[PDB]
């Protein structure tokens, strides 16, 4: 009964900022905090960030601090991306997806993960 | 009802009291507060890092709503034994806050969580007041906090210089002294290390099993209420002998107009009697004036009654024209 | 009775029941006592009338 | 700098927050007793004063001299600290882990979970003149965690020492910080009818409500036979 | 950082008979940490276990998992020739990584 739907597919030049949505329905967005991933064909999948939603907490990845900026709002139930200084070898399916691991609230590690996910947003 | 009273069939001329009357409630209205949010008890009950005994962690719950099914109906795996609520009535009420204890207890010590008991770890390691309410949860940790050698991580105090207050936590890295040594720090013979191991073993039947335990602590005090539960809320009507739910405050009466003056930091109100008769509405801060229901005594008044069979009652303490009040309109 | 069940709720019910009870059988014999002692003092006011 | 002062009738604040209205209910909470001394000091140093059982405050500085305090135990970085000092239009509130002052005040932010914002605690008014330099007062306990704040700013001065009559405290803010305080130290501004501390402790008062709800007047029991 | 050693690589396996996959960590972990996914081709992941052998969403008669301490298994009967996903495997402890690689092929 879970939906999560976001934007479409396009070609974003390298250097520039990207806009990415992540809109939620059929859960309550209060308990459960947003976690972006990457995927590319070839290989595995990336975990970029992690962003809370009662506060404003913030656990972006090592290998993206400084670059990746993370934005919710729950007027809308929707998330936001504005990831810039984009490159060539980045252009991949990026997935957001309702985490169960940290907590939403204190941020203690949890038993659980991403049981809902999107369909992805191709740059 | 007067030869129903007194036992006899024949009722002498006189003025006898048989019953009271009173207006029946047609109405019911509930009127919790304003809140949506989801109250995060699958943070505490699925944690990962349940710590010692000896050293809990105190958390804390903000508004949100809470949904108390969940606790019970579902992972029902050990019993409850809540020590002042129903859990099936826990869906009523709700309360100012609510604080989450968690630790690990030994498979016979499971018992010793009561109000006032006395044990090995109920002294001086986890105090609980004699007046303690809320439910308290035990469960198997067989598999998460155990080890094929047994872990080493988990400790419990044994000597102290005296036991522990309720709700009171005396983590000290110190050495004991007892008898006659006075060490300083030397720790020889009779000056022993008052935190000792818990030695697990997996091999081991029931009696040295880790159980995970978390307790609930609620309370009930006049305050801005916080966290609330599932019931809808619905309208409000005035002047008529209806049932009201104010914030878990339940009780019969007629809700009017009121001409007070609340502060801002004031919600609940108390006549001489000490029994509510004020209260703000909480999603419309507005003043209520709360009147219980009309009532009185009934006496009939009859002459003989081998002389005549008609009778008149005396309704009384009530005006007949704006209560009126089956005899009734005759 | 809004939280406890009906099974554990009578004993508590039944505490304040044998409680309000004693004191409302205190106050009805300290009624009788100095209602009869009006009484001793309005034979007197029949008499002295 | 140290002086001794008659206290007169002062330090009673609402007990509760249920409405009352000529009711003589009679509570038993932690007081400022009265008639007691208190240590009035003067500032141009700046020694370390107890914290215990509640501290009543008051000041009487005309726009800005006094901007916060400083709370806990040793005043180091290894028990957590405390400090209300104001912004220009705001106040904030954090529980930190504070090395040392050296005059920035604070040097250090290592294990700091509590972060509070609110409308400033100090307001200032005046009729077209000095006359009316505002008394603020504060009341500063602690039950079970849950530091309490109560406060008011009354306009109504005249000078010298501490005025009579009473005066109600209402309460602000009740902060839920749980964490253990044994110090005390006033945090102001440099410069180019202040300064009023007391202590609390247990005590039983019988209070005397209005028509209109606030407290009138109040009454001790520990004092006199008379009471 | 933490990472985790992959080598069921290759899974040239008939249908019905007897599956177990293989993935182990770099350093020692809790069990409460062990999650594991599927990948179908141009689709989403989503849970297998939550826990060691504690399950998410049906399980008809395939899916299980067993938790060796620091080390961890999956145990598959009756393979149903449909799936053939992709499968992962990701530790929670330390950070957050995921799992390398695992293919059943179709054996033409
Ligand atoms: C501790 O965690 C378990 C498991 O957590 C579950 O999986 C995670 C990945 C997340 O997605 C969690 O949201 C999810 O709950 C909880 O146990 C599970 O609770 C759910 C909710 O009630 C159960 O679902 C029900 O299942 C019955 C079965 O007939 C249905 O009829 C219901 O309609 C409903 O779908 C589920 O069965 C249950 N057990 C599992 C998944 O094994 C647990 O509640 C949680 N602890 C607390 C205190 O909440
Ligand atoms: C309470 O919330 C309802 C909707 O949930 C809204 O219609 C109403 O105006 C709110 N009352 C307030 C904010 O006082
Ligand atoms: C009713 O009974 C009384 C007592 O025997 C008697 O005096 C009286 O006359 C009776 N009245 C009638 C109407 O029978
Ligand atoms: C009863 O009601 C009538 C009309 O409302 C009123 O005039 C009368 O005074 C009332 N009786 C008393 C005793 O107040
Ligand atoms: C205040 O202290 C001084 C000396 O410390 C003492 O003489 C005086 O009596 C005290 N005040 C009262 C009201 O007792
Ligand atoms: C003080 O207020 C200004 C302006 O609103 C703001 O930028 C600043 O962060 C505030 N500082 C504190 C400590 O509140
Ligand atoms: C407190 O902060 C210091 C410095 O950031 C850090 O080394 C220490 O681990 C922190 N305390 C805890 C309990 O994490
Ligand atoms: C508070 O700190 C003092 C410092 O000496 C200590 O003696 C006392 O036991 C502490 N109290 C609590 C409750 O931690
Ligand atoms: C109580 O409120 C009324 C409302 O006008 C006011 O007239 C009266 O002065 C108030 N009481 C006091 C003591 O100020």
């Amino acid at each position: 009964q879970v939906q999560l739907v976001q934007s479409g597919a396009e070609v974003k030049k390298p250097g520039a900022s990207v806009k990415v949505s992540c809109k939620a329905s059929g859960y309550p967005f209060t308990s459960y905090g947003i976690s972006w991933v990457r995927q590319a064909p070839g290989q595995g999948l990336e975990w970029m960030g992690w962003i809370s939603t009662y506060n404003g907490n913030t656990n972006y990845a090592q290998k993206f601090q400084g670059r990746v900026t993370m934005t919710t709002d729950t007027s809308t139930t929707t998330g936001y991306m504005e990831l810039r200084r984009l490159r060539s070898d980045d252009t991949a399916v990026y997935y957001c997806a309702r985490d169960y691991t940290r907590g939403a609230w204190f941020g203690e590690s949890l038993i659980g993960g991403f049981d809902n996910w999107g369909q992805g947003t191709l740059v | 009802e007067t030869k129903c009273t007194l036992k006899s069939f024949t009722v002498e001329k006189g003025i006898y009291q048989t019953s009271n009357f009173r207006v029946q409630p047609t109405e019911s209205i509930v009127r919790f507060p304003n809140i949506t949010n989801l109250c995060p008890f699958h943070e505490v009950f699925n944690a990962t890092r349940f710590a010692s005994v000896y050293a809990w962690n105190r958390k804390r719950i903000s508004n949100c709503v809470a949904d108390y099914s969940v606790l019970y109906n579902f992972a029902p795996f050990f019993a409850f034994k809540c020590y002042g609520v129903s859990p099936t009535k826990l869906n009523d009420l709700c309360f100012t806050n609510v604080y989450a204890d968690s630790f690990v207890i030994r498979g016979n010590e499971v018992s010793q969580i009561a109000p006032g008991q006395t044990g090995n770890i109920a002294d001086y390691n986890y105090k609980l007041p004699d007046d303690f309410t809320g439910c308290v949860i035990a469960w198997n940790s067989n598999k998460l906090d155990s080890k094929v050698s047994g872990n080493y991580n988990y400790l419990y105090r044994l000597f102290r210089k005296s036991k522990l207050k309720p709700f009171e936590r005396d983590i000290s890295t110190e050495i004991y002294q007892a008898g006659n040594k006075p060490c300083n720090g030397v720790a020889g013979f009779n000056c022993y290390f008052p935190l000792q191991s818990y030695g697990f073993r997996p091999t081991y039947g029931v009696g040295h099993q880790p159980y995970r335990v978390v307790v609930l602590s609620f309370e009930l005090l006049h305050a801005p209420a916080t966290v609330c539960g599932p019931k809808k809320s619905t309208n409000l009507v005035k002047n008529k002998c209806v049932n009201f739910n104010f914030n878990g405050l339940t009780g019969t009466g007629v809700l009017t107009e009121s001409n007070k003056k609340f502060l801002p930091f004031q919600q609940f109100g108390r006549d001489i009697a000490d029994t509510t008769d004020a209260v703000r509405d909480p999603q419309t801060l507005e003043i209520l004036d709360i009147t219980p229901c009309s009532f009185g005594g009934v006496s009939v008044i009859t002459p003989g009654t081998n002389t005549s069979n008609q009778v008149a009652v005396l309704y009384q303490g009530v005006n007949c024209t704006e209560v009126p009040v089956r005899v009734y309109s005759t | 009775l809004s939280r406890l069940d009906p099974p554990e709720a009578e004993v508590q019910i039944d505490r304040l029941i044998t409680g309000r009870l004693q004191s409302l059988q205190t106050y009805v014999t300290q009624q009788l006592i100095r209602a009869a002692e009006i009484r001793a003092s309005a034979n007197l006011a029949a008499t002295k009338m | 700098t140290q002086s001794y002062t008659n206290s007169f009738t002062r330090g009673v604040y609402y007990p509760d927050k249920v409405f009352r209205s000529s009711v003589l209910h009679s509570t038993q909470d932690l007081f400022l007793p009265f008639f007691s001394n208190v240590t009035w000091f003067h500032a141009i140093d700046n020694p370390v004063l107890p914290f215990n059982d509640g501290v009543y405050f008051a000041s009487t500085e005309k726009s800005n001299i006094i901007r916060g305090w400083i709370f806990g135990t040793t005043l180091d970085s290894k028990t957590q600290s405390l400090l209300i000092v104001n912004n220009a239009t705001n106040v904030v509130i954090k529980v930190c882990e504070f090395q040392f002052c050296n005059d920035r005040v604070y040097s250090s932010a290592n294990n700091c979970t509590f972060e509070y914002v609110s409308q400033p605690f100090l307001m200032d008014l005046e009729g077209k003149q000095g006359n009316f330099k505002n008394l603020r007062e504060f009341v500063f306990k602690n039950i079970d965690g849950y530091f309490k704040i109560y406060s008011k700013h009354t306009p109504v001065n005249l000078g010298r020492d501490l005025p009579q009559g009473f005066s109600a405290l209402e309460p602000l803010v009740d902060l839920p910080i749980g964490i253990n305080i044994t110090r005390f130290q006033t945090l102001l501004a440099l410069h180019r009818a202040a300064y009023y501390v007391g202590y609390l402790q247990p005590r039983t008062f019988l209070l005397k409500y209005n028509e209109n709800g606030t407290i009138t007047d109040a009454v001790d029991c520990a004092l006199d036979p008379l009471s | 950082e933490i990472v985790l050693t992959q080598s069921p690589g290759t899974l040239s396996l008939s249908p019905g008979e007897r599956a177990t996959l293989s993935c182990r960590a770099s350093q020692t972990v809790s069990s409460t940490s062990l999650a594991w996914y599927q990948q179908k081709p141009g689709q989403a992941p989503r849970l297998l276990i939550y826990g060691a052998s504690s399950r998410a969403t049906g399980i008809p008669d395939r899916f299980s998992g067993s938790g060796s301490g620091t080390d961890f298994t999956l145990t598959i009967s009756r393979l149903e020739p449909e799936d053939f996903a992709v499968y992962y495997c990701q530790q929670h402890d330390t950070s957050l990584t995921f799992g390398g690689g695992t293919k059943v092929e179709i054996k033409r």
